[PDB]
């Protein structure tokens, strides 16, 4: 407070937020910085100049909390502030830079929060020698006091490969924070990989700005980069691996995913099929060559229950190798507990995150501080969305009225079986079919989600048309998929938690949700991200369309909001529809008649 | 309705009384001020000739376009007893009242005013360094005492008791303290010259004999008063009244000449832009507005963040929404402040999608609100989600037997206000449990 | 030919089947079905219903946000 | 330094109008506007869609014409399909086409344009037209090409004989074959071949076709022309009209064969001359009278008067925004030399300085 601030009237529910103590600047004009000491918050205006500089610098330094059209709400944190002086960046510059463009004399708080968050940075390194974690650090000054430390048990020493993540987070506890930028120009202990840009390849300016920001010493820096659906992060990790030249691993949650970026990765880079070797339950083939690559997904190396011995002698070769760059597509998954022995699996030097949602339950993504490091890059998503990078939505959330006629068994139902009571509701099926029937005669794909194969299933064959979900085998999958993509026969299928992430399916602009999880936002998130993907997100004219059948006079709708706020939040605002479009204008519906309604009541009675 | 406040008010006060008021220029000229457009144009064109009219001269005249209008201002002409329509010679012979003839026509004229335009001093000031600034001074203080906002310079013992006595702006002796009213809320959302007259009215309406024509002409005069003179201290009467307004702080007087502030000019009369308010699907507030008392009247109802320059933000929550709900405050009220406080980008873009819509189906089968249902309907679905309900309580009559207890005795329940419920087919109607005044009489026949 | 003394209520049938919970929990309060959306209950005890009723779309939702 | 842009800019468009002439320009008016309804108008790429704009421009072209120049008839053809359909045939009364736009409104522009048709058949709705109606084009396209049944060079040939004069606003870029229309056509000028750059830039050329054109000397027509002034009744009976055969409370009567009609300026029904009012034939007299251009005097010399002349205000203070009427000798603000150069067209100092 540069101020007395004697306690006005009207700051009573103003518990330290009356921020009118600070003496605003005559160039407030100019400036687009406020400042928010009592929670560490940034208030910037999408109205003023210097915003277009200072954009990236927040971006760099603070975190956002919310960034509608107007006005963006940031937050400076020690998390944005390790990442700011990861790139390279100090405490000074950002106190300098602040107080050059804010409005707002820069708070002492603050001040000290950023002089805090300022690392050694260099001081504290690891390299792999021979497939060992060596802690070579600057200075024995570190080796003192590392060894000070009760964990640990120039010059550099060996730490092992699963105490390797509990020393990183042991080193970011005490503020220690270890940097990886491999010099894979000057190590050549690792297999160097004749792998080269193709002229065939040009990159987007955020990728581009992406590369350069863990790219600006010419090595290699590890962390986490969050980029939209679509955004190009195989395009991404192919300019990296091909610029880093060394032996690369990468590994998705998805044989399909396996599959596609083995044919994306064969394609925009020079690798051979030869150098890339597929593992699965499909084949499990290794490459003899010096330099090259073996993908499977997180399964092949998190199971040993039911294993076989060629899969052992690969997971064999791929703990011989020693990489010199990892990258964990869709990072959302792996830190869970089966999943987070990548460190003490593979060797590899340069640890890459690529995923559209940096948000979970728990906190296990911030573990990706001491398993991979921080954001070395993000993208704005509204900012993509007006590029063109990624799409623009029309979301219509469709609040279903409940009928009695449901409702009066699922009050009376018991827990686990009231859930599956409430999604089959008639009304919604009369619903469901009126917008099919609106959105082929807007001449749109659709694809229905359902959290239940059993109301997948029902909604599909009252529909007509097949139905794709998680028990589904591949092969049936695939030509049900092919069927919809390419025969007229079939114009809607029915997805589920096999269809909420995880695949390329961009072709459906409109979206019908009849259910989903109980409370994860990250499902519903890439639900929207497959949409968001969609071919004409460049088109004058272009909105996507979101709809959501949800069941009045139960908690669906606190948890729909729940699962929408953080689309809310990004800037897919969630509006309101109860009385919908054409309810009677269709002449059939779908159990219409109440003697429908009570057969298909009790139809679901037979199990719930 | 102020205007139809104010004209009731005088079609309830009596023929001979309101006779006394049209005696002077002043309350003529603030009174034809009132009347509306035809029947000004009717009493400028007679005043001046002593020519009585028959009313098929001024039908002969009146184009039947707007006949309705005509009656109108013809039925207020007569209900105030401004006009003597006597059926002379068959005729419906048309006379304005004389007094307010003379005295419209003397104001006009400059002639014969008695200073009922005001007992002149003439002795002008500064009136922005001293009135204003009093004037300001005082009513921030009676406005932040409405608001509830703690401040020491508490209101007048007078307009305590007013306020004690009335509905509006509760002051609920169990508890002690000054409670916002529904009407009180309304009294917030109200224009300036509005809350001026609701409180005049109220004024009058409490006091008696304090002579009441006394209180009317001196009104009437004070809202005929002009900014920063002196003036001579008239009626006793009109000089304690006028020593309480000037503790309202109407009036900037040094205990016998007294200089009137703005108020009397906004009483009077009405003398991106401010007060306008950028709505948000977040709920986010971007006002083109900021004052202490609009961060006073928005912790009703808003959860704010800071005060700068004129960007007041904040995010409106559910818990604000409630905290204004539970007040009795109206979700029509809080509409009535959220459609007056829209932004010219929002509006545009919302004529946009009507004029869209206007052209695909006359229904659009959306719900019927202007203004952006995106944030808007979600206030408006919270509306409809706070009442939602419908409680009768008390006294049922049941189990009728034929509509002869419902169209001629229940239909004609409906001309007198007493039923709080119809249904006929049900055979059985509520009404209040006090409300039996004309109940149980005719519906036993 | 009866006339009861109670407070009519227009309502719903799953308000309905609320308020026939909260005579499941506590009983004779609410005097009889009249259709789908009328009902009668006991006067002395309309706003207790009311406020319990608070209470049951509380349990619906609460809206908590914290 | 954005007010030295504008004198700049300013500078390089007063550049072309420092020239100003009394040049005969046309007021017996034979104006036809064809319109393109092809897939190239079905592109979005200007908001909303070319079509949509065209329609609009097209209204308020309507409205423009006839306000300004009363005095002439106006038909369109429209172009869809590789066939030119006429869709309003030249008639006094605007609201006609009014109506036929309106139709073309809901109607969905599709095809391939013909330029040879479309303007072979306006060549023979023009056919009979009398000889000072003053046979003139604008063509709207957006195609960079025109399939065409046979040639366009005979065309060209015989619109230059029958002494027709064409104008193109064309939308995406010059096409060479229209650029020969225009100056085949218009005695080697090239300034009728114009395309847009914005919308707005759209707007102004519209507004620019709007104005009568001048004549050419060799193009020598000079002649006279009957007229009758009718008169207005107001009449108690509703009567039979000659053209519409319906009964009218009012209406003009014929002044020579004394037969009444509904509307004006039109020509007679019956006795086949021509019906105005003398405020539609001195509405064009700002075209016959023009006016000069206003300078402004320079900030370094002394001032006439500091505040302006006509709409009483103070003059503004680095340059010196008074501009002067050297034909009354007063400086003027920007406001009211725009208005007397645009809207009114009089200068009140020079009806205040006698002669
Ligand atoms: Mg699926
Ligand atoms: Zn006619
Ligand atoms: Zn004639
Ligand atoms: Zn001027
Ligand atoms: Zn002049």
């Amino acid at each position: 407070i540069p101020a007395d601030f004697v306690p006005d009237s009207v700051s009573g529910m103003f518990r330290s937020h009356d921020f009118s103590y600070l003496r605003l600047r005559p160039d407030h004009a100019s400036r687009p910085l406020w400042i928010s000491p009592s929670d560490g918050r940034i208030i910037l205006e999408s109205f003023s100049p210097l915003a277009e500089q200072a954009q990236d610098f927040l971006v760099t330094i603070a975190e956002p909390i919310s960034r509608p059209s107007h006005i963006h709400e940031y937050k400076i944190t020690a998390y944005s502030l390790y990442a700011a002086v990861s790139v390279g960046l100090e405490t000074d510059d950002i106190i300098s830079v602040l107080d050059r463009l804010s409005k707002v004399p820069v708070a002492e708080s603050i001040i000290n929060f950023i002089k805090g968050a300022t690392i050694s940075y260099g001081k504290v390194k690891l390299v792999i020698k021979h497939n060992r974690y060596f802690v070579e650090t600057t200075q024995a000054d570190i080796l003192q006091m590392l060894l000070n430390d009760s964990v640990i048990g120039v010059h550099s020493f060996e730490i092992a490969n699963e105490s390797v993540e509990v020393v990183k987070k042991r080193c970011q506890e005490i503020d220690y924070p270890v940097l990886e930028e491999y010099d894979f120009r000057n190590d050549h202990r690792n297999p160097d990989l004749d792998i080269d840009l193709k002229p065939s390849t040009q990159i987007r300016p955020y990728q581009e700005k992406s590369l350069s920001k863990m790219f600006g010493n010419g090595r290699a820096r590890s962390g986490i980069i969050v980029l939209p659906c679509g955004a190009g992060k195989t395009l991404v990790g192919i300019t990296a691996a091909c610029t880093i030249k060394k032996s690369v691993i990468v590994l998705c949650t998805s044989s399909v995913s396996v599959m596609q970026w083995r044919q994306q990765f064969l394609q925009w880079c020079t690798l051979q099929p030869e150098n890339c070797a597929v593992f699965t339950s499909d084949n499990k083939e290794m490459f003899q060559t010096e330099s090259g690559l073996v993908v499977s997904t997180y399964s092949m190396v998190a199971n040993t229950r039911n294993r076989s011995h060629d899969s052992q002698k690969v997971m064999d070769f791929l703990t011989g190798r020693e990489w010199g760059f990892i990258i964990l597509d869709e990072v959302h998954v792996v830190p869970a507990a089966m999943f987070r022995r990548v460190v003490s699996t593979i060797a590899a030097h340069a640890k890459l995150g690529l995923t559209a949602t940096l948000v979970r339950e728990d906190d296990k993504i911030g573990d990706l501080n001491f398993l991979i490091g921080p954001k070395l890059y993000e993208a704005n998503w509204m900012e993509l969305s007006q590029k063109g990078h990624i799409a623009n939505v029309q979301c219509a959330e469709v609040w279903c009225p409940m009928t009695a006629e449901f409702y009066q068994e699922y009050l009376r139902e018991t827990a686990r079986k009231r859930m599956l009571l409430y999604i089959m509701n008639p009304t919604k099926f009369q619903a469901c079919q009126f917008l099919i029937q609106y959105h082929e005669r807007r001449g749109d794909k659709i694809i229905v989600f359902s959290d239940n194969v059993y109301a997948l299933q029902e909604y599909a064959l009252k529909m007509g048309k097949p139905f794709i979900y998680g028990s589904t085998p591949q092969q049936e999958r695939m030509n049900i998929l092919q069927n919809f993509q390419y025969n007229d026969q079939i114009n809607t299928i029915f997805l589920s938690k096999v269809g909420d992430t995880s695949i390329d399916l961009p072709e459906a602009t409109c979206l019908i949700q009849i259910s989903s999880h109980y409370g994860s936002r990250r499902q519903e998130a890439q639900r929207l991200g497959r949409i968001l993907r969609a071919k004409r997100r460049n088109d004058e004219g272009f909105n996507a369309f979101f709809y959501s059948l949800v069941s009045k006079d139960t908690q669906e709708m606190y948890y729909s909001t729940k699962r929408q706020a953080f689309l809310v939040d990004q800037g897919y605002a969630f509006k309101v529809i109860t009385h919908l479009h054409g309810m009677e204008n269709i002449p059939n519906l779908a159990y219409a008649s109440p003697r429908e309604r009570r057969e298909l009541l009790q139809e679901v009675l037979l199990k719930n | 309705s102020l205007k139809h406040s104010v004209t009731q008010y005088l079609e309830e006060i009596p023929q001979q009384v309101q006779n006394r008021l049209y005696t002077s220029p002043a309350t003529c000229l603030a009174i034809y001020r009132i009347l509306p457009p035809l029947a000004k144009f009717f009493i400028m064109a007679m005043v001046f000739n002593e020519n009585e009219v028959p009313l098929l001269d001024l039908d002969k005249w009146v184009n039947s376009n707007g006949k309705l209008q005509f009656q109108n201002a013809i039925k207020s002409m007569k209900s105030l007893h401004l006009l003597i329509p006597n059926k002379s010679s068959g005729t419906l012979m048309i006379n304005l009242n004389p007094t307010f003839k003379i005295s419209l026509r003397n104001a006009l004229t400059g002639g014969e005013v008695q200073n009922s335009f005001g007992v002149v001093v003439e002795e002008n000031v500064v009136s922005l360094d001293l009135l204003d600034e009093y004037s300001a001074n005082k009513w921030e203080t009676i406005l932040h005492f409405m608001v509830g906002t703690p401040l020491a310079k508490i209101p007048s013992e007078k307009v305590l008791n007013l306020l004690k006595h009335s509905k509006l702006m509760e002051e609920v002796n169990s508890t002690g303290e000054f409670k916002i009213t529904n009407e009180g809320f309304q009294f917030l959302l109200q224009e300036i010259n509005s809350q001026l007259w609701t409180l005049l009215l109220q004024y009058l309406k409490m006091i008696e004999t304090m002579d009441l024509v006394d209180v009317l002409h001196f009104i009437f005069m004070l809202g005929a008063l002009e900014v920063g003179k002196a003036y001579k201290i008239l009626s006793e009467t009109q000089r304690i009244m006028l020593q309480d307004m000037r503790d309202y702080g109407l009036v900037f007087q040094k205990h016998s000449i007294f200089y009137p502030t703005k108020l009397a000019l906004m009483l009077t009369s009405d003398t991106i832009p401010d007060g306008s308010l950028i709505v948000e699907t977040n709920f986010k507030i971007y006002s083109y507005s900021n004052s202490p008392l609009q961060i006073a009247v928005l912790s009703l109802f808003v959860h704010l963040k800071a005060r700068f320059v004129n960007m007041v933000l904040g995010q409106i929550t559910r818990e604000s929404i409630r905290r204004a709900l539970t007040n009795g405050i109206t979700a029509d009220q809080i509409i009535a402040y959220l459609e007056t406080h829209a932004h010219p980008q929002m509006r545009r873009l919302a004529e946009e999608k009507l004029e869209k819509k206007l052209e695909l189906d006359p229904n659009c089968k959306e719900p019927l609100q202007v203004l952006p249902p995106t944030v808007v309907d979600q206030i408006r679905l919270w509306q409809l989600e706070l009442d939602r309900v419908i409680t009768y309580e008390g006294s049922l009559y049941s189990d009728f037997e034929t509509s002869q207890e419902y169209n001629l005795l229940s239909k004609y329940a409906q001309d007198i206000g007493v039923l709080l419920w119809k249904d006929d087919k049900k055979k059985k109607f509520f009404i209040s449990k006090e409300g039996n005044s004309q109940v149980l009489d005719f519906a036993k026949r | 030919a009866r006339a009861r003394k109670g407070a009519l209520v227009q309502c719903d049938p799953s308000i309905k089947a609320l308020i026939l919970q909260i005579d499941a929990k506590m009983s004779d309060i609410v005097l009889e079905e009249l259709d789908d959306t009328h009902l009668l209950v006991n006067p002395s005890k309309v706003e207790f219903v009311k406020h319990e009723l608070n209470r049951l779309l509380s349990k619906n939702i609460y809206n908590p946000m914290d | 330094a954005s007010l030295v842009a504008s004198i700049v800019e300013a500078r390089k468009k007063r550049t072309a109008k420092k020239n100003i002439t009394p040049y005969q320009r046309g007021i017996i008016r034979s104006l036809i506007l064809t319109l393109d309804c092809s897939e190239a108008m079905l592109e979005k790429d200007l908001r909303p869609n070319r079509h949509a704009m065209i329609i609009q421009y097209a209204i308020d072209f309507v409205h423009e014409f006839f306000d300004q120049n009363p005095i002439s008839q106006m038909g369109i053809i429209i172009m869809r399909n590789g066939l030119a359909q006429l869709v309003s045939q030249v008639s006094g009364n605007p609201q006609d086409h009014i109506d036929a736009l309106k139709s073309i409104r809901k109607q969905e522009p599709k095809g391939n344009p013909s330029l040879q048709n479309a303007l072979e058949m306006a060549r023979g709705l023009l056919l009979p037209v009398p000889a000072h109606c003053t046979r003139e084009v604008l063509i709207v396209f957006g195609s960079l090409s025109t399939t065409d049944p046979g040639d366009i060079h005979q065309t060209i040939d015989s619109l230059v004989s029958e002494k027709i004069r064409v104008k193109v606003l064309g939308l995406s870029a010059q096409v060479a074959i229209c650029k020969e229309l225009c100056k085949a056509t218009n005695y080697g000028d090239e300034s009728f071949y114009k395309i847009l750059l914005d919308e707005t830039h759209l707007k102004e050329l519209f507004n620019e076709a709007v104005t009568p054109l001048p004549v050419n000397k060799i193009n020598k027509g000079f002649t006279l022309v009957k007229m009758g002034f009718p008169t207005r009744i107001f009449e108690d009976t509703p009567t039979f009209c000659s053209c519409h055969s319906k009964l009218v409370y009012g209406g003009y009567f014929c002044p020579n064969c004394h037969s009444k009609v509904c509307s004006l300026p039109t020509v007679c029904p019956c006795c086949d001359l021509m019906l105005i009012l003398s405020t539609h034939l001195a509405r064009s007299y700002h075209h016959l009278m023009p006016l000069k251009t206003f300078a402004e005097v320079p900030t370094t010399e002394k001032f006439r008067s500091e505040d302006c002349f006509s709409c009483q205000s103070r003059f503004p203070i680095l340059t010196s925004s008074r501009y002067r009427c050297e034909d009354c000798k007063q400086e003027f603000c920007v406001d009211c030399d725009v208005f007397i150069h645009e809207i009114l067209h009089n200068c009140p100092g020079c009806e205040s300085k006698p002669v």
